[PDB]
RNA sequence: CGCCGUUCCGAAGGGACGGGCGAUGGCCUCCGUUGCCCUCAGCCGAUCGAAAGGGAGUCGGGUUCAGAUCCCCGAAUCCG
RNA sequence: CCCGGUGAGGCGGGGGGGCGAGCCGGGCUCUCGCUUCUGGCGCCAAGCGCCCGGCCGGCCGGGCGCGACCCGCUCCGGGG
């Protein structure tokens, strides 16, 4: 619709029930989610190396 | 005798640049305390068309150091960048395709 | 204290109201649009009798100045009956003419009769 | 009788004092606005015996022209 | 006891990261117009060679000789405007039925006592200007040898003759209780000014470069230095 | 007389959820309003510029000498 | 005096800490200031130390400091 007919509109009509609904698409929602938990665990990974050489160091 | 085209150029007038179309200046980074020092990562957003302009424009865009923001840049493209890649700008970025560097 | 923006700007100052040691004008300006000025007098033309007979409504050469709201209020006051609404054209001559139409409980044919135009 | 001494003093215009004072205060001149009003005179000597009376009503303008 | 669920959640500052903290920008702020132009002109008289006859007046008192000066000028201050109608009305009963000693204020009034030599002892503010006004007196005092003093502030000696501000005063009489203390008060003070007016006349001020300017110069030198010192080890 | 200039040499914000102090009120119970203070605040350009650009929401039937998506009848809708 | 940039956001000097070098565990030569895999996220403080208030040691509510080094005279550079 038209952005001004979106005032009156429910909530319902305009969103997605879902994190990102109505915003993101579904297929780059499931995406974020890997890639923000995939990259949150490199993060462990390299900072347990780095303790792990300092502790040797 | 009468004004010559070419004294007429610089006046204005007809003779103005056709900017109604353009999608801003090309610029680099406002130099920072994060160039100044160490780099600041920035993702290419899109490569756009410029009207007038032979070289294509990158859209990167930075995190704002200071505040919650982000912060969209128009570079000049280098040939090779593509979307979705990191271009890191400052004085210990890495001598890569794209980045900048002093 | 600190000054946590770079940015320098010109700090809020107390604004006083005014106190006048002296009214500018003595009196208020008396009210020139009141009732009988918005009111001129009723057109009583072929059309404005179809108007009063099918239509109940009552036709009016009304100041160029006025607004329905006006007009309504003005109805009311001066001859005391109830009116539904108001629609209002500017005249080619460049009087203003004003179709009241009454509340349905009201006989426009019997208000001209009351106001004279009739 | 410190109005003879200010007098006699500004006109040594090339003294070393005097040419310190032009200078600071020319450059300050030159960051302010072609007009300006200023707070009193610069010069209460020289703008007294040109009518100037310390008193309310009497106002003071620093204006810039072009050479 | 304590809740396992505290804990904490430092932030790292580091370039990238997390976003800066908000520190005191102080120096690096825009200023008004008017705040700059104050503040430039008071690194000019830093930077630029002041003549004597205006860095004269960077000399002045110390606090407690200034407290000293200023406990003694306060029991001489003019009278008020209420409490000179009550002279008045007290002089008026007192027909029905002399001067004590008191400040001379004024830069013109001060002028004429020390060409006349009728003062004893001139204090003159610090801050004049335009600094015309006085820029004479300190060498003018010294010819008739009449003992002057640099006070800080022109509005402490305003406040002494309860006006706004004031170029200078000038000590012409004294009580006989109060004759001790000028004494003193002169003989310190004279040391101080008239005595060294050969020295003060000919002592240059500012020509003093800046922070970053100075630090620069005394690096580039110790490399000499240390490369000197390196010569021979 | 004025002109250039439109963010460029400018202390360019008269605003806000919340909190604190009072002054008042009313369905005086407890809630409003107001003044000050605290706190927070990019938009960065006054204003003008289109009856063909952007721009919520009205359709059917009847009616006049001349007006109607405007009047009347019927059925709706947007905005506040 | 001029030019460029910035919402004039970390400049100069010293302090403090890490990696190497080296003279006989300490001083220095002297460097670094925590972000490079991925088309995520990232503000409006955690924690600690110290004070104060309200109610009956326990509940409720605040202030300051460190966290976020110190001092400075030009915002930072380029000319001159
Ligand atoms: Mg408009
Ligand atoms: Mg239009
Ligand atoms: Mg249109
Ligand atoms: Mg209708």
């Amino acid at each position: 619709v038209r952005p001004k007919v979106l005032m009156r509109l429910s909530k319902t009509k305009k969103h997605v029930s879902r994190a990102y609904g109505g915003s993101m698409c579904a297929k780059c929602v499931r995406d974020r989610i890997k890639r923000a938990f995939l990259i949150e665990e490199q993060k462990i990974v390299v900072k347990v190396l780095k303790a792990q050489a300092q502790s040797q160091k | 005798g009468r004004v010559i085209r070419g004294q007429r150029k610089g006046a204005g007038s007809v003779f103005r640049a056709h900017v109604k179309h353009r999608k801003g200046a090309a610029r680099l980074r406002a130099v920072d305390f994060a160039e100044r020092h160490g780099y600041i990562k920035g993702i290419v957003k899109d490569i756009i068309h410029d009207p007038g302009r032979g070289a294509p424009l990158a859209k990167v865009v930075f995190r704002d150091p200071y505040r919650f923001k982000k912060r969209t840049e128009l570079f000049i493209a280098a040939e090779g960048i593509h979307t979705g890649q990191f271009v890191y700008c400052g004085k210990k970025a890495q001598l890569n395709i794209g980045n900048v560097l002093p | 204290k600190i000054r946590t923006s770079p940015t320098f700007r010109r700090p809020k100052t107390l604004r006083l109201r005014r106190q006048p040691k002296y009214p500018r004008k003595s009196a208020p300006r008396r009210n020139k649009l009141d009732h009988y000025a918005i009111i001129k007098f009723p057109l009583t033309t072929e059309s404005a009798m179809k108007k009063i007979e099918d239509n109940n409504t009552l036709v009016f050469i009304v100041d160029v100045k006025a607004n329905k709201h006006q007009i309504k209020q003005a109805v009311k006051k001066l001859y005391d009956i109830d009116v539904a609404k108001v629609n209002t054209l500017i005249r080619p001559d460049g009087e203003k003419k004003a179709y009241v139409r009454l509340a349905p409980d009201y006989d426009a044919l019997d208000v001209a009769n009351k106001i004279g135009i009739i | 009788g410190a109005y003879k001494y200010i007098q006699e003093l500004w006109r040594k215009k090339q003294s070393d004092v005097m040419r310190f004072l032009l200078r600071v205060r020319c450059w300050q001149y030159r960051q302010l606005s072609a007009l300006h009003r200023a707070p009193r005179p610069t010069r209460p000597d020289k703008a007294r015996r040109l009518g100037y009376k310390a008193k309310q009503g009497y106002v003071i303008y620093r204006i810039r022209v072009r050479r | 006891v304590v809740n396992p669920l505290f804990e904490k959640r430092p932030k790292n500052f580091g370039i990238g990261q997390d976003i800066q903290p908000k520190r005191d920008l102080t120096r690096f702020v825009k200023w008004p117009r008017y705040i700059r132009l104050q503040r430039q002109r008071a690194i000019l008289y830093k930077r630029l060679k002041v003549p004597p006859a205006i860095n004269q007046f960077t000399q002045v008192l110390d606090r407690q000789t200034a407290t000293q000066l200023l406990k003694l000028a306060h029991k001489y201050r003019p009278e008020t405007k209420q409490e000179k109608k009550q002279r008045l009305l007290a002089r008026a009963e007192k027909k029905a039925a002399k001067r004590p000693p008191v400040l001379r204020a004024g830069v013109n009034t001060v002028t004429t006592l020390v060409e006349n030599k009728k003062a004893q002892l001139v204090v003159i503010a610090h801050d004049v200007d335009p600094i015309e006004l006085v820029v004479f007196l300190p060498a003018l005092c010294r010819k008739m040898g009449v003992p002057y003093c640099i006070l800080k502030g022109k509005a402490r000696l305003g406040r002494l003759v309860h006006r706004k501000t004031c170029t200078t005063v000038a000590f012409t009489q004294v009580n006989s209780e109060d004759k001790g203390a000028l004494a003193k008060l002169v003989e310190a003070i004279r040391t101080n000014y008239n005595d060294r007016y050969d020295e003060i006349r000919r002592h240059w001020g500012g020509n003093v470069l800046g922070p970053k300017s100075v630090a620069r110069i005394a690096k580039l030198e110790k490399a000499k230095a240390k490369e000197l010192a390196t010569k021979l080890g």
